[PDB]
């Protein structure tokens, strides 16, 4: 059962990290210099640090090496015990559903709790139920 | 290879059977690497929007499914090596699911978040 590791990354670049230190392995596994990661986890909820799949700890060090988004973290490599290699996979209620309840951050109805109805297959807007609370153009000039 | 990882991370889907995390234009022009001859969403859009959603999450980076923990819990040891996600909520409607089963292919919930 291979170890699982834990390295420093920059925040706000988790997916960039992932996508290319995949094209790394994919650039190096027919060189001299192979990777021996199995897999490297990010989760979406997390922000700052991700997670590598490695048997020894030289075998992430002798991986990350040259890479200028885990430069940081560089010095040290976390170890965490057996029993956590299944908590990091667990997500809690994507959030993509219609007929659901969702709330606005922006505009004039921020936290106000709203209703999906129709969803664009574009991925460019989202249509909303929510009420209006305007004076209907009585107090305001 | 290359045609596994996704180019651009902008539109970017899961399918529902292997889990296969790509771009929008891998679906269309390439399709599920890891199922090709029991769903065929190479070549068209509305099959590559009817099965593959948009509403997944986690990034797994699958490289050696034969040996690695990971790949047997989320039984993915059988399939390519690539982007994977480990949660990719959504369900199959009632017009492709009922040819699976005939022609051998167990269609399994990929969605292994817990609900509340
Ligand atoms: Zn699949």
């Amino acid at each position: 059962d291979p170890n699982l590791w834990t390295v420093k990354c920059k925040i706000g670049e988790e997916r960039a990290t992932a996508i290319s230190l995949m094209r790394k392995f994919i650039a190096y596994q027919f060189t001299d210099t192979p990777l021996q990661i199995k897999s490297v986890v990010a989760p979406e909820h997390v922000k700052g640090y991700i997670y590598v799949e490695a048997y020894k700890q030289t075998h992430v060090k002798q991986a990350i090496e040259g890479v200028g988004n885990l430069r940081l973290g560089y010095w040290n490599q976390q170890m965490v015990p057996i029993k956590e290699m299944t908590d990091v996979l667990k997500v809690v209620k994507a959030n993509l559903k219609p007929k659901s309840w969702v709330r606005l951050k922006r505009g004039i109805y921020k936290d106000d709790i709203a209703q999906v109805d129709y969803v664009e297959p574009s991925q460019n807007t989202i249509s909303l139920k929510m009420i209006p609370r305007i004076d209907y153009d009585r107090i305001k000039a | 290879a290359l045609e596994t990882v996704p180019k651009d991370l902008r539109h970017l889907r899961a399918c529902l059977l292997c889990s296969l995390v790509k771009t929008i234009d891998q679906f269309e022009y390439d399709g599920c690497d890891n199922c090709d001859a029991y769903l065929q969403m190479k070549g068209n859009r509305e099959m590559v929007y009817d099965c593959t959603s948009s509403s997944f999450d986690g990034i797994i980076a699958m490289m050696s499914p034969e040996d690695s923990w990971v790949s047997k819990w989320q039984r993915v040891s059988n399939f390519k090596p690539g982007v994977y996600a480990v949660s990719v909520t959504g369900r199959l409607p009632q017009g492709i699911v009922r040819e699976l089963k005939s022609r051998g292919v167990a269609y399994k919930s990929r969605d292994t978040a817990i609900k509340t």
